This record gives C-alpha cells, structure tokens and sequence, in this order.
DNA sequence: ATCACGTAATATTGGCCAGCTAGGATCACAATCCCGGTGCCGAGGCCGCTCAATTGGTCGTAGACAGCTCTAGCACCGCTTAAACGCACGTACGGATTCCGTACGTGCGTTTAAGCGGTGCTAGAGCTGTCTACGACCAATTGAGCGGCCTCGGCACCGGGATTGTGATCCTAGCTGGCCAATATTACGTGAT
DNA sequence: ATCACGTAATATTGGCCAGCTAGGATCACAATCCCGGTGCCGAGGCCGCTCAATTGGTCGTAGACAGCTCTAGCACCGCTTAAACGCACGTACGGAATCCGTACGTGCGTTTAAGCGGTGCTAGAGCTGTCTACGACCAATTGAGCGGCCTCGGCACCGGGATTGTGATCCTAGCTGGCCAATATTACGTGAT
C-alpha cells in the first residue's frame, strides 16, 4: 500500500481546435501568341482554363495573371495525374475545348479526343 | 466563542514544504474550504461504505477505500501509502 | 430491381431503435470485455448477471446520450454526418475533458 | 506518576490534527462508532493533499519571483495538475481567475 | 481454467455502435467513429469497473455484484434504476 | 388496558410506510434524533411523487392502449414532464429507452 | 428458514390502485419504481441532516424535511409536496 | 403551504437545432440577335453577365437556361436598385463590360460611364 | 422602495469583460440579452436556494455560508468564503 | 495616425483579463440585481457583504466557462464569433437545458 | 529553277436529323399499419408466520422562547473619475453559392459466432455462534490553539528607459486605360456596260 | 440610265504613353517588459488563558473467524440461424473556393454613476438562561408484510388483408452532337520571269 516515491505531475488535455507548381516548358505570358490572345481575351475565358490547370476556379483578379505565369505540368505522360487531367477534358463541352483551343492557339479544327490529346501535350510542354 | 480551522496546521505543512515561502489570509481560506471539502467527501463515501456493508463502525480500511473512490489516480496510490505509513506509525507506538 | 436512397434506410433505423428498448450491442462480446477490463483491476473475478446488466444499461445510455450530444454538435457545424470532433466536443463541455 | 502527554499527531508523525479530526467525524454524524485509526489516516491524507497543492503552488509563486501564495497560484497549480483538477473540477476558486488559453484557430497568421 | 481475453473490445462492433447512434437520433456516421466510440467506452467502462471492484474488495467479495456496479455509477453521477438503485 | 392499533400512516391518511420510514432515518445515521412528523412529511412527499409518477405513466400506457406499466412507459413520463426531468436528469432507467426525436434538418424537403 | 429483505412495492401498488385502479406494473417497472423511491428518500434525508448540522441542531423534524423537499424537488412539484406533507402532519398531529 | 388544484404539468422545451423576377421588356431568349450571340457563345460571357443580373452567379447548366430567361428589370430609372446595379457596373473591368456589351448586341466603342449607361438602359428594357 | 430594470446593470462592456476573460474574441449583438438571461435564471436558482436556507434558519440576513451552500446545490462548490 | 485592425485590441484585451484575477462586473450594479430578484423570493431581505461577494465571484466564474464553451462550439461551427446559438448549445450539453 | 495562277483533290463548316437529358406524372413494390386467434408466463391473489411496528410509561435534554448586546447592514451626501454610452467608419467576418471527389450508405452472398438449452462442477455468498478486542464513556488533566496586539517586509504602484510589435508610409514592378495614328468601311464621283 | 468601282471622309483598332494598383520593405509610434524605489498594510510572531485533547480505567458488543448450506457462477457442448463481414457501386455529403453585404470592432467625445469615504440609525445576529415538550428507550403485544404457491390476464407474435411512402418507369419537352451537302484550302501542272 505504501508507494515509496514521489508522485508524478500530469498535465490537463485541454480541447485544443496560391503555390504555382512550376512545370517544364515555357510560361503562357512569355509565349508571343499565347500572350496576345490572353490580352484579347477575358476574364470568363479562363475561368474553365484555371479550374483545368489548378483543380480551383480563381479570382476575377489574378486570374489572366497566373494562368500566363502556367510554365507546365511537372508530371509526364501515363501518370495518374495525366489520367485525371485526360478525364477532365474528356468531361468538358466541345465548344469549351475549342475555346481553350483558341487561348493556347491550337488548331480549333478536329475531333474531340484530338482536341482532348493536342491540349493534354500543350500542358505537359507549352511550347511557342 | 473561538472558531475552529485549518490554519496552523496549512502553516505548519508549507513551512515543511517551502519554508521561504508564506500564505495570504485569502489563499488560506481556500485551502482551509479545500480541506472541509475533501474531510466532507472522504467522510461521507466512509460512512456509506459503512452502511452498504451493514457496519457500523468506520475505520482505516473504510477511509482508504473511500480515497480509492475518490482521490484519482496516482493521487490516490500516494494517499494510500501516506495513510498506510501513518497508522502503522501510531500502532507501533 | 429496388434500391433505397441513401437516408431513408438510416431514418427508419432511427424510428426503429427509438421505438424500442432492447439492448444494442450483443451481451457476450461486452460480457468479455467487461471482464477483459476487470482483469486489470483484480484477478480471478466473479460477475453476477445482474452486475453485467447492469454495466450494459449504463453503458448503453452513456453512449446514446453522447450520440445524441453529438449530432447536436454536427448539426451546429451544419452538418449530419458526425465525426470524432463532435464527440471530442460535447466530451470537453459535459466536463469530460477529451 | 500520570504519564507526559503527546498528541495524537506527534504518535502518527503529522502536523495535521488527530483530535480534532476525530472530534468532527463523531460530531459529524458519519456513524455511531469511529475507530481509533480512522482519523489517524484521515489525518494524513488530508496533510499528503494539502502538502501536494502547497508544492505545486510554491513552484507556480516561483516561477513568477513571488515568496507570498496567493489565489491564482492555487488555482495555477490545481489546474495544471490533472488529478487535482479532476479532484476540484466543479470546485470554483474565488479570486483565483483562469488559464491562459487562446484558442489557435484565434490567433493572427 | 484462467485464460487471458485480449482483442474484446473489437467485439463492440461497427454495426452495433451504428445502432446506439441510431437510437440517439444520428442518421450519418464517419468511419473513425467507431474506433473513437471504443476508446470512450473502454474508458467509461474501466472507470465504472474500478469503482465496482474498489467496492467489492472492501466487501471482502470476490463476485461483482449489481450493487457494486450500481454504487459505483450513482458515484458518478449516473444514477441507474431497475437494479435495486 | 390496550388499545386497537392503528399505524401512523393511518393516521396520517397515507399508504407509505411511516413506521419504515422512521426506521430508515434512524438506521441511516442521518440524525442523533428524528422527530414524530418528519417520517409523515417525508412518507407524504414520497406518496405524492410517487402516484405523480404512476399518474403520467399510466397516462402514456393509456395511450399505447396498454393496461399494465412497464420502464418505456415511466421514461416517457418523466422526459416529458419538465420538473420531474429535471429531478431525474442525472439518472438512468433500465429497458426505458429513449423519447422519440429526429431533428428536423435531417426530414427530407 | 428465514431471508427477509425489504422493498416498497406493495405500497406502490396501493398509489396505483388510488390513481388507476384498472391499471397494472410488471416487476422491472416495480423494481424501478423502488429505486425512485429510494433514491428520493436518500436525497430528502441527506438534505435534512445537512441542514440539521449547517444549523447544529440535533434533530430532525418536519421543518428540515420541508426545507428539503423546497430545495430538491422543482417548482410546483415542491408547492404540491409540501402542501400533501403539512396535510399530512396535520393529520396525524389530531390523534 | 398547502396549494388547492393538480399540478400544472409544464412542457418540456427541448433544444430544437431561382425566382426569374419578370421586368419590363423582351426575354433575351427570344431576341434572335442576342440568341444568336448566346449560340455562338459559351457559359463564360454568360457568367459574367449573370454574375450581373441576379446577383449571384449561377451554375454551368442554369447559367445557360437562366440568362435566356431575362425579362428585363422591373424596377425604375432612379430607384435603389438602378443606383446599385450602377455601381456593380462602374466596379466591372472595361474588358468585362466590352464582353457584356457584345452579348447585348450593344455597340463595344464607347468611354467606360457610356457602356455603363447604355447596358443600364438595355437592361431596364431589352428591346429587339 | 423597490428595485427594478437592474439586470441591465449588466452591462455590455462586462458582459465583453468577461467573454475576454472566456477566451473571446469576437461577439454578436444578442450575445448580450442571451447573457443577462442566463446570468438571471442562474440568480434566480443560487439565490431561491440561498433564501430557503436562510429562512430555514430563522434569519433575516443572508449570508455567505447561505449562499456556499446554495452552490454547493447547484453543483458549483466555491472555495474562499467560509466554506 | 494609428488605428488597430479589428481582432487584435481583443486579443490584447483577453490576455489583460486572463492575466488578472478582478472582479469584472460592477459591484453596485450586482447587488441592486442581486437585490431585485430576492425581493421576488421573500421581502425585506438583508445581504452580507460576504454574501454579495461570494455570488459575484460564482457568477463570473460561472458565465466565464460558459463563454469558453461558447467559444468552443462556435470554433467547432468554423465560427470566430460566439452567437447565441453557440450558448444555447452549450447550455444543452452542459445540462442546462434552454 | 523559282514562282504565280488555274484546276482538282482533300478538308472544313453550316444545316439537319437524331440522340441525350429534365421535369412531371403514373405505377409497382415494399414498409407500415390494423385486426383476430393463441398460448404463455408473469402479474396478482391467498395464506401461515414472524418480526417489525405499535403502545404505554419513565426520563433526560434539545430546543423553543425571552431579554440583552452589539455587530453590521442599510440609507444618505458629495467628489472624483473611470466606465458606460452613443455615434461614425471600415475591415473582417458570416452567409450564400458553386463545384468536385469521395466517403459513407445500401444491397447482396458468405461466414461466424451469438443465443439457447442442457450437464457437471465448484467456489463462494450467506447465515449462525463464539468471543475477544476495541471503542464509547466519564473524570481529572493540561497544553495546544486562538484571539488580541505589534511590527516589519512583500508587494503594488509610480516614473523612466527599453524592447517587441503593429500599423502606416514609401518604393518598385506589372497591368489597364486613354490618346493618337494607321487602316478598314462607306458614300460619292467616274468609268464601263 | 444603271451598275461597278477609285478616292476621300469617317470610323475602328493597334501602338505608345500614362496612370493605377499590388507586393515588399522601411519607419514611426505605442503597448509591454524591466528596473529600481518606496510607502503600506497584512502576514507572522508573541503572549496569556480557555476548553478541547489526552491518559486511564472499565465494560458492552461489533465484528473477526470458523463452520455449514446451497445458490449461482463458470466451463463446455452442439445446433441454428441472425447478425457481422467483405465487397461492389453510386450518390449525397463535406470540404474548398469565391464573392457580397453588413455587423461588429475601434476610436472619439460626452454623460453617468460606481466607488470611496464619512455619518447616523437600528434591525437582527448571536449569546445566555430557563423550563418543558418531546424524543429515546424498554417491555409486551400483535398485525402487516414477506415468501411460497397457484392460476388466469395481458401481451407478444403471427398470418391475413389495407394503406401509404418510396423508388422506378413512362411521357412530353428542350438542348446538343454526328452526318451530309456546300464551300474553302492545298497540292500540282502549266505558263511567265
């Protein structure tokens, strides 16, 4: 019954309660074509493209701004991340595809799954 | 009339404890309130053991069963041997 | 070819296990554990039937009382689906201290 | 020939007080009969408490350069502790305030 | 004659625990939960056996009885009726 | 030279037992001494709450068509009244179950 | 040969006759029933002897009980406790 | 002491935890000019322009659906809500309200406060 | 005389005073009425408790073991004041 | 000149009155309330100063935890604020009630 | 040899028909509900007994009551000043909306172990009798404890200096808007038909 | 005379220039910390004196202990399903992102009444003394309550119909995509440089 010591001290448990992923490539506002056509474009266009690049819409504000700043995607081809990219395009309308198409200055002409892969090699090397 | 208390006896303890250091009449209230609290409590769950188990007499074994009770922890082991040691000092002599 | 939306099965349950009175969780597992837990405390026991009953009750009405805490609690975070948070919570305010 | 007294307290090796303890349990109305080492233990235990909050507050008095124990450093001590604070859960200090605790999610970023 | 029972709180199982949940008015259910519940009630259970056995042993009992459990829950402060309370 | 006996709750108009309630006070060692009317008063307060009790649960069985009491019956009617749920918040019946209550956010639209 | 324990149920089921004579309880609703009122009584008569030594008076009368039936039991449950307790000293005051 | 009725059983209180306004003009559905520009457009200018109309902006599907539903605003020039729609306007990129102006078949060549004035105007009262 | 309208003697800086000294840091403009409804209904109880007790014993004057007891009661035991 | 950003003179605000151990309602105001509701429970009454005291410091104490539980159920619903919402629950869990 | 132009093969785009999705209504399946018959077992009644309740008398003391003191609660005034109050203003917060992924919910086939009933053993609850050690009680003792009083030191507060921190201001870089000049469109004059 | 088309004025848009804004760095000021110094008032000690603690003895009885009865707990077994588990799948949910409106925080100037001290009065707390009603206790008596036994009433459960809530399917309607026809682009042969 007798603990020969001293004894110890607990301590009460109280309740306690924009990262550009640069790519390989070239950035989108470097690129002469693609500059352009984001300096004639708008705001609502890459609305769609800054949902595609980083999984979240953006700010009316910096949107134009950090989808120019885009260098690449870090990830190469056959990824899970490229398959999930490769889904979302799939996912979207045919005349988005050709208006992303026009932002990148790809051909607008060709089949869906055409317009799907001449985007998804775009992505992974934005080239001029 | 002379009121009765803990004080001295507080005193006495710090002084064993801390004997630089002193106690303010208020801190002094509370550990006196502290004591009748924890006298009222052991005391009570006592003599309700005494009643469950149809005794009535209450003895070390009933205190230190109703420390087991109440008291948590290593808390209790430390009064329990406290209070071992105490009656086997006073037996002896 | 029948399939229930998701919620309609769990409201009926609810009304079900409202109803009712039974106990919920089977009595040789927690008779086990009850046991299992003793074992720490005191070797070679005995328990009357009535003692793990009793036992089962409490601890059947300390969990539906913490289950109903709970759903409060997600229903504040204006949710219904609870999570360990919520039980955590209404532990730390009932005096528990999780 | 009567025999020198010593108190209750000095036979059990205390500073607390064996009479009066056993004074209080028989006017206490606990039971018609109290042992002999009833308040014996009763007293130790009482003095084995008290002497535990007095270490704690003198370390928390210390700690902020102060030889007085007042309020706060009980309710610093009693608080911080886990078992005294499961012992004096409900039990309210007056003048004893709180525990500094600001929330994180509080907090500026 | 004496065997050791390990792993007897897994014997509170997922639906069981959906259940009580059921019977306190919960319709959805996380996963962690479950193992959240098993803590809570492995400790509920290991403070309301000590106290019952704390009263038994000072009955010289080695039986745990229902006033033991009933005593020990009354002590805190979850007062139980139909067993003698 | 002796009287026809008649029990103190006879003559108090009651069915508890007084003479077991003076009893009880005395062996619970809850005073030195127990006067003639606290046993009545208390046998009166326990009567009183008591047919409270079996009132509103008969009530209930009443409305599940049931002639005979059982523990669903008594939980009902103490969650239901509001000063006896508040005598008995901090307490536990067995086989009582639970007031049926689904919060209204979870009802389907 | 002789086990005696002691229960309330038999004066329980006097009440319920009082209030619902074609009206029945079962054991475990009887059972609970004892332990209501016994857990009642616990309560009343710990708040009588506490108050009995707050006052360090000796004695327990209908007064401390009153007092403790004020303090425990909640709102009109209270008025109707003590109302049926005075009636009932009353009563057996007139011998 | 002593009360003269039944108790007064006291209740428990337990603790209880796309309306197309129609306004004065012609809906933009069935204005073939601005249908046409619908059909050549996509649910970006259309957001914008929703973003604008009822406040909050609206989802891919109904965005589309709910612009062609536009019966004009039924409140009056001067009104509080012309003055807050006038601001929401003078707070528009002029890129955006370019955009919005080209999705109106209203004319793209005027000073910011002129295209603010001649968008409140059309959207009072859409005229074919 | 007879005292009236003093619960807002509570006022909303004490009422903020003591949220702060809860941990808060944010508060709305019902918070307070909330709170002096809360701080009422808990008087009401500690002090009904307290006056019985007093009555009880035959005084007039309520004290502070009165009121040690009352909270005692309510489950809220208070150290300092004679206890 | 200067002018603080909201949130930060109330954080300064609530390391004042957790360092400090004063009362923080005024005195005459309590007791008139104090008071107020006595007169409603029996009639010309009188208060120890003790008394008065011991209530203020068990209703501070007592409205302070339920602010930290208030705080805690509105972090819980995601919230800074406290709402009375947020109290309301606290009170449920607590066992209060209302 | 390279390049401009007309022709032919290849490719793109607008229109159309068809496919796909939305909303509402209809219909079938399952769950909930009710309603009568059955047996089953626990509720409820009866009875002998015993032990706990009642009765009547004696006695000591706990507490009601009266009287005095004096402590302390109440009321009241005036001054100071910090706190409360009221209002203006803007930031950060709460709420709403949308979207997206995946974590739960639901259904199904297989597995597994709970539940039930039955047998055997046995440890230990429960009761009784013996008796001793222990506690209660009283009388004399006495010394610890406590109230009153004094006196220094811990501390709470003031002023000065210093450090940490927050808020505001300033500078640098990029984007957006306006203005001006170049070029496309439209109207009129002129050449061809 | 009508139509087609060169040229000039008008209109639109790209380049240039300027302004605006977001982010980072710097500074000014203001709260916090440190360091003395100091007056104070409450802790800490001292003293004498009362009543609670103590020593000693005696005596009744609480409960430790042994012994016996027999209840109830435990271990084991074997079926028999009902529940649990694993898994496939899909949808409602939680979380994150975005944005807007305004409620709450902050700060200033004005008002209020808290606080503090001092003064005066008196209710009632607290104590003492008294005397007595009332509770404890004992002995004798006795009837209510407990246990055992029995025997039917309440209820659960089941099977057969009725109703209702939920989900799946069908119908009418709108929007978008693949295919086909018309037309633009490109490769090639021929002519010119």
């Amino acid at each position: 019954l007798i603990v020969e010591g001293k004894r110890e001290k607990k301590k009460v448990e109280r309740l306690t309660m924009f990262t550009i992923a640069q790519g390989k490539g070239q950035k989108l506002c470097e690129i002469e074509r693609i500059h352009f056509f984001l300096s004639k474009k708008k705001t609502d266009e890459l609305r769609n493209l800054h949902k595609l690049l980083y999984n979240r819409p953006g700010t009316v504000s910096s949107l134009k701004k950090n989808v120019g700043q885009f260098s690449g995607f870090p990830f190469e081809k056959g990824s899970v991340q490229y398959k999930k990219k490769e889904e979302m395009l799939k996912k979207f309308r045919n005349a988005m595809l050709k208006s992303i198409c026009e932002v990148l200055d790809l051909e607008r002409s060709g089949v869906n799954s055409e317009l799907v892969k001449r985007i998804l090699n775009f992505l992974m090397h934005p080239k001029p | 009339s002379r009121k009765e208390s803990y004080s001295i006896y507080v005193y006495k303890v710090l002084k064993q404890v801390h004997p630089d250091t002193g106690i303010s009449s208020k801190a002094m209230g509370i550990m006196n309130s502290f004591v009748n609290d924890i006298f009222e409590r052991i005391a009570g769950e006592a003599s309700r053991l005494a009643h469950y188990n149809k005794r009535s007499t209450i003895t070390s074994r009933e205190i230190q069963t109703a420390v087991r009770l109440l008291l948590p922890g290593e808390l209790a082991k430390h009064a329990v041997s406290e209070g071992t040691k105490a009656v086997t000092k006073y037996t002896s002599a | 070819p029948h399939r229930y939306r998701p919620g309609t099965v769990a409201l009926r349950e609810i009304r079900r296990y409202q109803k009712s009175t039974e106990l919920l969780i089977r009595k040789l597992p927690f008779q086990r554990l009850v046991r299992e837990i003793a074992q720490d405390f005191k070797t070679d026991l005995r328990f009357q039937s009535s003692a793990v009953m009793a036992l089962q009750e409490a601890c059947e009405a300390y969990l539906v009382g913490l289950f109903e805490d709970t759903n409060l609690c997600a229903i504040h975070a204006k949710r219904v689906t609870i999570m360990p948070k919520d039980i955590q919570l209404a532990r730390r305010i009932r005096g528990e201290r999780a | 020939a009567r025999a020198k007294a010593k108190t209750r307290s000095s036979r059990a090796g205390l500073q607390f007080p064996v009479g009066r303890v056993h004074r209080l349990l028989r006017k206490g109305n606990y039971s018609e009969r109290v042992g002999a080492g009833a308040p014996v233990y009763l007293a130790a235990v009482l003095e084995y408490l008290t002497a535990e909050i007095l270490e704690l507050a003198g370390n928390a008095a210390r700690d902020n350069k102060k030889t007085r124990i007042i309020p706060r450093h009980l309710q610093l001590a009693i608080r911080n502790d886990e078992e005294l604070n499961k012992l004096l859960g409900r039990v309210t200090i007056a003048q004893g305030g709180v525990l500094p605790n600001i929330q994180a999610v509080l907090l500026p970023k | 004659h004496r065997k050791v029972l390990r792993d007897n709180i897994q014997g509170i199982t997922k639906p069981a625990i959906r259940r009580l949940a059921r019977r306190g008015g919960v319709k959805r259910i996380s996963g962690l939960i479950y193992e959240e519940t098993r803590g809570v009630l492995k400790v509920f259970l290991e403070n309301v056996i000590r106290d019952a056995v704390t009263y038994t042993e000072h009955a010289k009992r080695k039986t745990v009885t229902a006033m033991d459990v009933v005593y020990a829950l009354k002590r805190q402060g979850r007062t139980l009726y139909g067993f003698g309370g």
